[PDB]
């Protein structure tokens, strides 16, 4: 039984301007096997009314999804994204930055 | 829903004997051509999934997805190729729908067609009997009964292995007061030189 | 569209 | 193979009957039509998995199971006006309609409405002329099995315990005697031609049979005669010198 | 130019939680036309384009019906594998099978594949000329005896030179609008700092399809390798995509280094530096 660990990417849909509405995407790949949990985050808090893409894999055999909501950005809120698997011993948070 | 050229389509033996079908669906994708007799069970003999001709032995199959067209052709028909042949298709998990049938029916080689009525009395009793209408050509037909209780049986086709006789040979009887060995088959058409007894 | 042929258990 | 029994039965209203249907291919795909005298035949049910049937197009009054892999048996169930048919089964290898679909050998079935109106055959062996012996170099004989119901027979001919098949045809389509009324009577017909060296050869003997299926050790019976037991009927004759 | 038509099906056993997971998709190019998922409430084959919603209750109803027999063939390939190499039903396990075809800009057929594959490993696949099969274990060469033996590789052959482009085709012309389109990149730098002497310049590129696309760096007309970093294409949400590279460098010296982006919307390519 294989495992490879997911390769979290957490960003916008447009390029982020403070105020005028935007989406947060955090795009899971290269992972397996199928089950994987992912919360994305608002001043560390789950946020309710996630949206999310259906399961497909690649050449490798690795699985990708993702996992977008809409949004206001700002200063003071720090968005995020959780992921657990059964590769990780604790779900692995990843802050979003608009340079990476 | 698979509509065939329902028959009867008759070739002699040695002629070619060409069936057509269609079918109404765009994602089918399977197509086959099984062959069943009188109450017995259906045997595949083309199964055509690709475009274009696909022969075997004295079998061709074709088809065509654009017009909807599937084909098979019996070159070098033997009267072993008579009976009912069934199209019928499928590719969707959705069982396989059969057509209506198209009965391919071989006219025999009766090279030596000496046409006769004879009587044959019954081993049990006597009288009872019946009119052995037999040893004709493949193109002459019987036709059912004058009377009312008069039992024509239809032509039947017969083979012997060694001598390689084939006759035809139709049956017909009555309970009657007085059943005649001529007006048996006053309802039909037999041949002339008919040797009665 | 989907496959109705070559598809079988393993 | 693929195989399916009774080739031939019936039963009466408020019962059930079941039909076996087992395969070894190994095949996940397995079918049961019916196919009507005067129609193809038309889907009852699929089995594409086991544990798994899908309805066809006249399912409604039939039923299935699938627990095994082997066996898709169609229950017709005490439902149906017009059972009476021919039922093939048949297995793919596949999924459904996919593969080829090797059949059975199907199960002829009937209405049996009532016990009364149920009739075995008379037979009666019919000897070849003189006539034709003159003209060829062959004799013609010609059995003749009348008054017969239900339509449920076969018919071998036995040369001295010889079921021989070359020098026969038998008869497709049965034929009824009055053509009006769902009660009515069968006959049937048979020729056995061969040469009159092996006719004529007087201690040389010929016998036709009728296999008559009727009714069963699990039926009842009120009247002064013999209830049709599933039984064979056979008259014969033996040739003459000349 | 060239296209292709896929399907990405995955099957999960989950014992004890009862029935497997079961979920499949469906793709030309890189836009996802239809799926199928055991858990969402449908039953049905849906579709995630507008294109293919043209087609009315005859094209979705076999769509579903073969698209259930997939599962079926899982539910009981799951079993066999269990069989096979010999696991217990506690631990879960996963197959996932793959096939479709390609075109080149003439529109005509170049390739087809199959791929399957337990527990996230090739198990067997049909080879390039769709003729003889490829098993990665024994426990694969028996079912390859079995495929070979039964003639899976007619049945498949056809689908895959015959069928697919017939209706790759028909996806093709009838959401042509997204389909046939080719949407730019939008390529800017953002200079951002790491150390005292150092800077970290990424060149972005945005809004791009289709997921194609190749973005590298060349300090003084040299080709730079090291010392960069390039993320894994991400799908955007709005159904184009984005992707940037980046590179370290001794600050100050900053517009030495050339970013050289190729795609197939862009006339021919790209060198941009810092402003
Ligand atoms: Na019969």
């Amino acid at each position: 039984m294989i495992q490879r660990t997911p390769k979290i990417q957490v960003y916008s849909r447009h390029p982020a301007e403070n105020g005028k509405s935007n989406f947060l995407n955090c795009y899971v790949s290269g992972f397996h096997p199928s089950d994987i949990e992912v919360d994305l985050l608002k001043n560390g808090e789950r946020i309710e009314k996630v949206e999310h893409s259906d399961l497909s894999f690649s050449k490798d055999w690795s699985f990708y999804l993702l996992y977008y909501t809409e949004f206001t950005p700002t200063e003071k809120d720090e968005y995020a994204c959780r992921v657990n698997h059964v590769t990780l011993s604790q779900p692995k948070i990843v802050k979003w930055d608009r340079d990476m | 829903e698979v509509e065939q050229n329902s028959g009867p389509l008759s070739v002699p033996e040695g002629a070619i004997a060409s069936l057509n079908c269609t079918y109404s669906d765009r994602g089918s994708q399977s197509f086959f051509w099984y062959r069943q007799y009188s109450g017995k069970s259906p045997e595949l003999i083309m199964s055509i999934y690709s475009n274009g001709d696909k022969e075997d032995g004295r079998f061709t199959a074709q088809l065509n997805k654009a017009s909807q067209y599937v084909s098979l052709l019996i070159r070098d028909s033997q009267p072993s190729d008579s009976a009912t042949y069934l199209c019928a298709g499928g590719g969707g998990a959705d069982g396989l729908t059969f057509g209506k049938g198209t009965h391919l029916i071989i006219q025999p080689y009766i090279q030596n067609p000496d046409p006769a009525v004879y009587q044959l009395r019954d081993s049990k009793s006597s009288d009872k009997s019946v009119c052995l209408f037999t040893d004709f050509d493949s193109q002459t037909n019987v036709s059912q009964s004058k009377d009312s209780d008069v039992y024509i049986t239809d032509k039947c086709v017969l083979d012997m292995r060694s001598m390689d006789f084939k006759s035809n040979s139709a049956v017909a009887w009555s309970n009657k007061s007085d059943f005649a060995c001529a007006n048996a088959f006053n309802n039909s058409i037999i041949p002339e030189d008919t040797f009665f007894p | 569209e989907l496959a109705g042929i070559g598809i079988l258990t393993v | 193979g693929i195989t399916q029994s009774p080739k031939y039965l019936f039963r009466k209203e408020g019962q059930n009957v079941t039909l076996s249907c087992e395969q070894n291919l190994n095949h996940d795909a397995m079918y049961w039509y019916r196919q009507d005298p005067g129609q193809g035949l038309r889907l009852i049910y699929y089995s594409q998995i086991v544990n798994d049937f899908q309805k066809g197009d006249i399912a409604e009054g039939y039923s299935v199971s699938r627990e095994k892999k082997e066996s898709f048996p169609l229950t017709v169930t005490s439902a149906q006006k017009n059972p009476t048919a021919f039922y093939l089964c048949a297995s793919s290898q596949g999924l459904a309609g996919a593969g080829e679909l090797f059949f059975g050998e199907g199960s002829r079935l009937t209405v049996l409405e009532d016990l009364k109106n149920v009739f075995p055959p008379e037979v009666a062996v019919f000897e070849p002329s003189e006539a034709e012996i003159s003209h060829t170099q062959k004799a013609t004989l010609v059995c003749l099995a009348t008054g017969f119901y239900p339509d449920h027979v076969e018919l071998s001919w036995w040369v001295n315990g010889k079921e021989v098949h070359s020098g026969v045809c038998t008869d497709p389509q049965p034929l009824k005697e009055q053509p009006a009324l769902n009660d009515s009577r069968y006959c049937l017909s048979s020729r056995l031609r061969v040469s009159a060296t092996f006719w004529q050869n007087p201690r040389n003997h010929f016998r036709c049979q009728v296999q008559f299926y009727g009714l069963s050790e699990n039926d009842e019976w009120t009247q002064d005669r013999a209830k049709p037991v599933t039984q064979i009927v056979s008259a014969e004759a033996w040739g003459r010198a000349d | 130019g060239s296209h292709s038509m896929r399907y990405f099906f995955t099957s999960v056993s989950r014992p004890g939680r009862g029935e497997p997971r079961f979920i499949a998709v469906g793709y030309v190019d890189d836009t996802q036309f239809v799926r199928f998922d055991s858990d969402a409430a449908s039953q049905r084959m849906e579709p995630r384009a507008p294109w293919i919603e043209q087609e009315g209750p005859e094209y979705w109803d076999g769509e579903t019906r073969k698209v259930k027999a997939h599962s079926q063939t899982h539910r009981v390939d799951l079993g066999t594998l269990r069989g096979y190499y010999n696991q217990s039903e506690a631990g879960s396990h996963t197959v996932q099978r793959m096939y479709g075809c390609d075109v080149g800009s003439d529109w005509r057929f170049l390739r087809g594949y199959h791929q399957y594959a337990y527990d996230g490993k090739d198990y067997i696949a049909l080879k390039e000329d769709l003729r003889s099969w490829t098993a990665a274990d024994m426990a694969a060469q028996t079912t390859k005896h079995k495929w070979e033996a039964a003639h899976v590789a007619e049945q498949l052959r056809a689908y895959l030179e015959g069928t697919c482009v017939e209706w790759l085709r028909r996806y093709l012309e009838n959401g042509k609008e997204t389909l046939q389109r080719t949407d730019a990149p939008k390529t800017h730098m953002t200079h951002h700092a790491v150390s005292d002497h150092e800077a970290t310049l990424r060149c972005w590129a945005l809004s791009f399809y289709p997921a194609e696309i190749t973005l590298t760096w060349q300090r003084d007309g040299e080709d730079q390798t090291q010392d960069t970093e390039l993320v894994e294409t991400r799908p955007a949400g709005d159904g184009t995509f984005q992707k940037w590279v980046a590179v370290v460098v001794p600050s100050g010296q900053e517009q030495r280094y050339t970013c050289h982006v190729q795609h197939e919307g862009l006339p021919k390519p790209l060198t941009l530096r810092w402003e």
